[PDB]
RNA sequence: AUGGGGAAGCUCCGUUUCAAAGGCCUGAUGCAGGCCACCAUCGAAAGGGAAUCCGGUUAAGAUUCCGGAACCUGGA
RNA sequence: UGACAUUGUGAAGCUUUACUUAUUCAAUGAAGCGGAGCUGGAAUUCCACGUUCUAGCAUUCAAGGUCCCAUUCGGGGCUGAUCCGGGUU
């Protein structure tokens, strides 16, 4: 019996066997509730006389948004809770601290009857 | 009292050297089982200029024995080496400008550069640009070898210490002399902050030993002793004689 | 039981074996780290008399400290 | 044949790259094999003092094979079979109405430092085997002389892990014989006389003699050099 | 600039030949040259030492 | 920061060194198995840097919106 | 600067010299250290033991050789690259 062959001079540490965990109890009692869903998203509208130009003319809604949502969250939302597919979404944030979202529909839809389907005119 | 300049300089800060654009530490190869036992070759690629270094630097691509790789090691160039010349550093190199050699390879009275002090390290002597050491002799007993140094000083050391064949090259750089204090100011721009120096002289008295009194002048002897403390070695330290040589005093 | 002749040996610190086996582990603990878990004391009897009992849950560590 | 070429490889200095060789002779070891090695280089170098140096001497490996074969028929109990024995005398204490006697005397090799001192120095004890690598050697440095002093053959044997593995434990300093059956007497007996014979009688002859002072492979090979082109100077 | 070169083809990046966008023709000439003569010289370097050799 | 080493201690030196320091390609967490030995990280709204322009539009927006016309990146 | 401690082991006559394990210094991704052995030369001794006109090239556990199983289309061992000591130097 002879040692091993070694080729390296450098000693490195061997690669062993790694477990992965089966804790004896769950980590949390019950798993959180959707922390953001399309009701949380989607907060209000806004019917400001410019938010009114666009959804007449622009076929762009208005919303405003909670501060944790995103462009994705926005259009799924968006398409949840009012069965229209949104072309596109800005973001900005309202100088009083608030997500103001500008979605852009498709053309096959119109902003200004949703609207007033939502209740707004 | 303040603590004087050459106190602060201890501490870094601002007395650190400008090492921005230095090519790189100027150091030999690795004392390898090729180098010390036979020799290898490179070739020089490249003398550039390292800033804050008189003596121009040759990078020498190596092949790497027991790797493809090319170590690339940035020598100090010697006046002889050139571009596309083969550089061979090791033991069974022949004696030739450029190649590396220890030192008790070589015959007596060799004009070696960039001498290594200890075999191991990667050169210690001889370095600034137009000096060199002589191989006084050798003494094949206890494998050392005698060196006179650029200052003139005589060391022994082992004769397996490496040396490359030659002068530093960019000799005679201080014969010019620098007309405006410009020209000053851009050789100490890249070397560690040490220009202008105001004399303590006209220093205040709680900014250096000598500062203070209606005349300027230092008051006390200027030879302070050895074993002076941190912030009294202000002027000769350590002087064994001072004024004008006045004198032979050797060659 | 052996602990009293352990005890008693270990008063001997001037004696030879003693004084190898000193020179072999102040070696040892130069080597190894500042603080390290020892796994087992060095002297069983010395620790039964301060307290040591070999049971789970009974730690000795290993300390080096600067002198002076 | 005829594709297929010869072309040896020059693996001289300046030539082509170096193979892959063994460099098990350089290799960085952790830091604890580093600590293993020269603990052990440095204990082989420094002058072992005799009462250390005299467990350098062990069992060949006919003596301790024989010992260690005696000792297994002598091997202690199981937890199983202490449970089976329990069994045994929880229905012989309800039925026979009886305690001692209810099962034959036992006879088993006793280990334990504290339990074979104490047997050792009531002379008790038949036959002592010693652990030779015990890792504070203050233990059982002071056996050996309790042993000649008492009067008693003791044997410092190879290895705590064998007798771990007579004690069914996973390592064991020391392992006494103190009360032998008939049938095994003749066999311990041959077993004496030849254990004290490499280890007791030359005990005062091992208390004079220290050891160690093994200069390494590079520095005996420079000691030889030295000693000769001098001896004949 | 140097992202750029990932968005074209390879004609664009590269000479039909040997080295074709690392060194130029005249570089890939003298290098071609220097390996062929001094291979030769190896070989040449070889017999003589071979017939050396015998030399003693 | 870590490995380390100081310091009674708040913390200090140190930034790849006295360390058993990992992520990449796969065909499927071993892996067929291989690969590599680099070394945490922070550090510029004037340095390096993937790609957008015109016209129009508001009370206040804009190379961001609208109309038109392009390009980059990632991936199917 | 001196003494005490780390700090140990020897010789020769307060002195000299010696040893590596303590400790200290330095480098490398700890790559070739020490001893021995070949092979030629000089001559039991010593020496070398693949590379010098040239800004090329040198990587796939290496080709060859040899021995097995499977040969599959492949895999494996030795040699090539001397042996021993695991003290990285």
């Amino acid at each position: 019996k002879a040692l091993k062959v070694r080729t390296s001079a450098t000693f490195r540490l061997p690669k062993t066997l790694k477990l992965a965990r089966a804790p004896k109890y769950a980590s949390k009692a019950v798993p959180h509730y959707n922390r953001l869903d399309s009701y949380k998203v989607i907060e209000q509208p806004i019917t400001s006389e410019t938010a009114m130009k666009k959804v007449e003319d622009g076929n762009i809604l208005v919303f405003q948004v909670s501060m944790k949502a995103n462009k994705y969250q926005i259009k799924k939302a968006v398409k949840e809770l009012y069965e229209v597919d949104v072309l596109k979404v800005n973001t900005l944030v309202r100088p009083n601290g608030t997500k103001k979202a500008y979605v852009r529909l498709t053309a096959d839809y119109d902003a200004l009857d949703i609207a007033n389907r939502i209740g707004y005119i | 009292g303040r603590v004087i300049r050459n106190q602060r300089k201890g501490a870094g800060s601002i007395f650190t050297s400008h090492t921005r654009l230095r090519q790189g530490a100027a150091k030999l190869r690795t004392l390898d089982y090729a180098e010390r036992h036979g020799y290898i070759r490179g070739i020089v690629k490249q003398i550039v200029h390292d800033s804050g270094r008189g003596a121009p630097l040759a990078k020498v691509v190596f092949r790497d024995p027991y790797k493809y790789r090319l170590r690339e090691e940035i020598f100090i160039a010697n006046e002889g080496v050139h571009t596309g010349q083969f550089i061979y550093a090791g033991k069974k190199a022949s004696l030739n400008v450029g190649n590396v050699l220890p030192l008790g390879s070589v015959p007596e009275g060799t004009i070696v550069s960039n001498v290594e002090e200890k075999p191991g390290d990667r050169g210690a002597l001889a370095r600034a640009s137009g000096n060199y050491v002589i191989i006084i002799g050798h003494n094949p007993d206890e494998n050392k070898t005698r060196v006179r140094l650029p200052s003139g000083a005589k060391k022994v050391i082992s004769s397996d210490a490496r040396g490359v064949i030659g002068v530093i090259a960019g000799g005679g750089r201080v014969d010019k002399p620098l007309l405006k204090a410009g020209r000053a100011f851009h050789k100490y721009r890249l070397k560690r902050n040490s220009w202008p120096k105001t004399r303590g002289v006209a220093m205040n008295p709680v900014d250096h030993p000598h500062g203070g009194g209606n005349h300027q002048h230092i008051g006390k002897a200027s030879t302070i002793s050895r074993g002076a403390v941190s912030g009294q070695k202000a002027g000769l330290i350590a002087a064994r004689r001072t004024g004008l040589l006045r004198g032979s005093q050797k060659t | 039981g052996a602990y009293k002749y352990l005890e008693e040996l270990q008063r001997k610190k001037q004696s030879d074996v003693l004084r190898f086996l000193q020179r072999v582990r102040v070696w040892e603990y130069r080597q190894k780290n500042v603080i390290h878990r020892a796994a087992r004391p060095t002297r069983p009897d010395k620790a039964r008399r301060l307290g040591y009992k070999a049971k789970q849950g009974f730690v000795i560590y290993r300390v080096r400290v600067r002198r002076g | 044949n005829p594709l297929t070429h010869s072309t040896p490889k020059n693996f001289g200095i300046g030539q082509a790259v170096q193979p892959k060789r063994n460099l098990s002779r350089y290799v960085k070891w952790p830091e604890y094999v580093r600590v293993q090695r020269q603990k052990k280089i440095l204990s082989i170098r420094l002058k072992v003092p005799p009462t250390i140096a005299q467990f350098q001497y062990t069992l060949d490996r006919n003596t301790a094979a024989e010992t260690f074969k005696l000792f297994n028929k002598y091997r202690p109990e199981t937890a199983a079979e202490k449970k089976e024995r329990l069994t045994k005398e929880a229905a012989a204490v309800a039925e026979g109405k009886s305690k001692q006697d209810a099962s034959p005397k036992p006879y088993a090799v006793k280990y334990g430092l504290n339990h074979v001192v104490a047997l050792i120095e009531n002379k008790k004890a038949k036959l002592v085997l010693i652990a030779n690598d015990v890792d504070p050697i203050e233990l059982v440095v002071f056996l050996p002389a309790l042993c000649k002093k008492m009067g008693v053959p003791y044997a410092i044997v190879k290895g705590k892990a064998r007798l771990g593995t007579l004690v069914n434990q996973k390592t064991s300093a020391v392992a006494a014989l103190t009360e032998v059956r008939a049938e095994d007497e003749a066999a311990l007996a041959k077993l004496v006389s030849t254990i004290d014979a490499n280890f007791a009688d030359k005990y005062d002859e091992v208390k004079k003699h220290w050891g160690g002072g093994i200069l390494g492979n590079k520095a005996q090979a420079k000691m030889d050099k030295r000693a000769k082109n001098s001896d004949s100077a | 600039r140097p992202r750029q070169y990932a968005t074209v083809s390879k004609t664009h990046k590269t000479v039909s030949r040997a080295y074709g966008g690392s060194r130029c023709a005249n570089c890939v000439k003298e290098r071609i040259i220097r390996a062929f003569l001094i291979e030769e010289q190896k070989i040449v370097k070889k017999v003589v030492k071979e017939q050396t050799e015998a030399a003693k």
